């Protein structure tokens, strides 16, 4: 189990490796959709309006 | 005694159309009819889609013309458009998208022939650009009234049907009506097309044009905008004076909801313009 | 200067935009200008008798 | 005449659905349907139309089939439901321009005012713009050619009134607006050279070929305009926009410290919670 321990832990280095780029796309695509809805929200808002009080 | 569940398909085509109608959708009374196939039972197609003159007399049986009904279907099966009329659209402008007497009446006369007989209508007054969406109708029978009011499979949608969440309206018309899933269909070939028409929308016609034209105009009238900017900043800046104070005051809770970073970074993100338009004039200037 | 409050007669009070056809030399204040019901447009002005 | 026009993406959509009702069909020949739209204005804009069947001949190129019936029954019922908008033209959907046009454009030539023709693609292939709007007017040649009708390039925009962009948008959920920002302009400073590649690359090639090894004189003579346009740039030294490249590294430079300066404003609360947030997260954590 000594030695074993290496290569048991290598399948935990590459599932540790493998979300790199999985949170490189979830941090690169989530900002875009931020921006998106965003304009989304701010399209919403209009110029021409009825004043309150 | 047999339901199963039904869908129905809209298109580009008929969604233009409606926008069309949209612009047609004047507080005046207006009709409209749509055309399609229909390979089954629990699926429903819709493809031509047309508009129809107005009239004084508004939204009634009798405003329809079947001789002229017929003729222009025939029109359309001596051309290359040979779908059976899937039912009829209309626009409730104002008072609400719901169903008055005389529309549920024609409903139910217009309903005779075609047992599905969708029903489409379009309020692009009081409705949002922010969203197009819109709902289907249809209309129930008066002898289910002893048993279950929908005998629907299928629940999964209902979800997607609870996009109109009004508190109002829904159950409180509830009573002897309801409403229909809506889904859309596309291919490649439409995709391509208007994926490319829309980028080639917001371009321009060489694309070499109107590029050079900003970044020759860096120098004249996004300076101004970036001593406007500046301003801004350091009117910011003289609040950020008095921030170290507070920060060795309290550092407990934020009393005040402006960020002051993710603007300033949306500055330095139209300051990038010019370092970007750099390369740019490079490439103009070497070949 | 593109963009002012209008006062209906009726005494709700509205804001709308400016038309590319129309210019700024009768866009300003202290004359009586007519709207559209959609999008708020302006067609021309309403001269005072 | 007409400076500008300004084309909707629903005639070229009504052309999508000229490709989807085909039904395999085995034939897919060009279809001319008829354009509608404001003549009464200086500046075109198009609304709607609609399309009539059009059919041709194998060998004979000289045979084109329209309906006057059908255009008038059409055009009459439009004109009833709405009379905001008119006939104006024609368009096909042929990418070759063949010499019958003029004889098929001749037509509404007599019966309706002057008509615009569009030519598009079948195959949405074409990176470029899809819609090229001609004008079909009499020029006088400088060679003395007898006088014949001749399609002027008019340039054109893609756009859309109000809902049609609300439509557009939410049947896309895919293209994304203008957003002035790092990735939005960075795309098109990468793909634009491509964007001039394959077009300069179509053009140049058959350019060349076409001028040494053919005929059928269609009047070269703007080409040496254009070779002219070449020579407009005799490889300029720079030396004289030395004081432009020193102006605008000056700006650059602004954007340097403007950059350094408010990062360095941002890096503030950033590197103050980094500590007095941990250290008394640590301190009361036991
Ligand atoms: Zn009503």
């Amino acid at each position: 189990d000594l030695y074993s321990r290496y290569k048991k832990l290598q399948q935990e280095l590459e599932f540790l490796e493998v979300q790199e780029e999985y949170i490189k796309d979830e941090q690169k695509n989530l900002k875009k959709e931020f921006l998106h809805a965003q304009e989304e929200v701010k399209r919403i808002q209009s110029i021409p309006l009825v004043i309150g009080q | 005694a047999v339901d199963t569940a039904e869908q129905v398909y809209i298109s580009s085509l008929a969604l233009l159309k409606m926008l069309k109608h949209g612009r047609a959708g004047v507080p005046m009374e207006v009709m409209g009819l749509m055309l399609g196939e229909f390979v089954d039972d629990y699926t429903v197609r819709v493809i031509d889609v047309f508009a129809m003159p107005q009239s004084g007399t508004g939204v009634s049986v009798e405003a329809v013309d079947p001789v002229f009904q017929a003729k222009m279907l025939d029109m359309l099966k001596q051309t290359g458009r040979p779908e059976m009329v899937v039912g009829w659209y209309h626009s409730h402008p104002g008072f609400g998208c719901w169903l008055s007497g005389v529309d549920i009446n024609t409903q139910q006369s217009f309903e005779a022939l075609s047992e599905r007989a969708v029903a489409v209508v379009v309020d692009p007054i009081q409705s949002v650009k922010g969203k197009v969406v819109i709902d289907a109708f249809r209309l129930i029978n008066a002898n289910m009234m002893v048993l279950g009011h929908e005998p629907r499979q299928t629940t999964s949608n209902l979800g997607h049907l609870n996009k109109p969440s009004i508190q109002a309206l829904i159950h409180g018309l509830n009573r002897h009506y309801y409403s229909i899933t809506i889904n859309y269909r596309k291919n490649e070939l439409e995709q391509k097309m208007l994926l490319n028409l829309h980028k080639k929308s917001w371009m321009e016609g060489l694309t070499l044009q109107d590029y050079s034209e900003h970044c020759k105009h860096n120098e004249s009238v996004v300076k101004e905008m970036l001593e406007l900017a500046k301003n801004y900043n350091k009117a910011v800046e003289e609040e950020d004076k008095m921030t170290p104070e507070q920060l060795a005051i309290k550092n407990v809770g934020k009393q005040d909801p402006k960020r002051h970073l993710e603007e300033h970074v949306d500055v330095l993100m139209t300051s990038n313009i010019v370092q970007c338009l750099a390369a740019m004039l490079d490439t103009v200037v070497f070949k | 200067e593109e963009k002012f409050i209008v006062k209906a007669t009726n005494g709700p009070r509205y804001v709308v935009g400016c038309r590319r056809q129309l210019d700024k030399s009768k866009l300003k204040p202290g004359t009586r200008v007519a709207l559209d019901m959609t999008t708020l447009t302006i067609m021309r002005y309403l001269p005072r008798e | 005449a007409v400076q500008k026009v300004v084309v909707h993406p629903l005639v070229l959509l009504s052309v999508v659905d000229h490709f989807n009702r085909i039904g395999k069909v085995g034939n897919q020949k060009r279809v001319v349907g008829v354009l509608l739209g404001s003549w009464q204005k200086k500046v075109l804009d198009v609304s709607n139309s609609f399309a009539v069947p059009f059919d041709e001949d194998d060998k004979d190129d000289s045979v084109w089939f329209l309906d006057h019936d059908y255009l008038e029954n059409m055009y009459g019922m439009f004109k009833k439901v709405n009379a905001r908008e008119r006939i104006v033209g024609w368009y096909h959907t042929g990418p070759k321009l063949h010499k019958n046009d003029i004889a098929i454009n001749e037509l509404m030539k007599r019966y309706c005012p002057n008509s615009v023709l569009v030519i598009i693609d079948v195959k949405p292939k074409d990176l470029g713009l899809p819609t090229e709007a001609y004008i079909s007017v009499e020029e006088v040649h400088d060679d003395g050619t007898p006088t014949s009708k001749t399609f002027e390039h008019v340039t054109s925009e893609i756009g859309a009134e109000e809902a049609e962009e609300v439509g557009v948008e939410h049947l896309l959920r895919d293209i994304k607006d203008t957003t002035v920002g790092t990735l939005s302009q960075r795309i098109t400073n990468q793909v634009h050279g491509l964007k001039g590649l394959n077009s300069k690359l179509l053009d140049i090639r058959s350019y060349l070929e076409k001028v040494a090894t053919g005929k059928l004189p269609i009047n070269h003579q703007i080409i040496y305009q254009l070779q002219d346009v070449f020579n407009l740039l005799p490889d300029v030294s720079l030396q004289e926009f030395v004081k432009a490249f020193y102006l605008k590294t000056n700006d650059q430079m602004v954007v340097v410290y403007l950059a350094s300066l408010i990062r360095s404003v941002v890096a503030l609360h950033n590197l103050i919670n980094n500590k007095i947030a941990n250290r008394d997260a640590e301190k009361k954590e036991g």
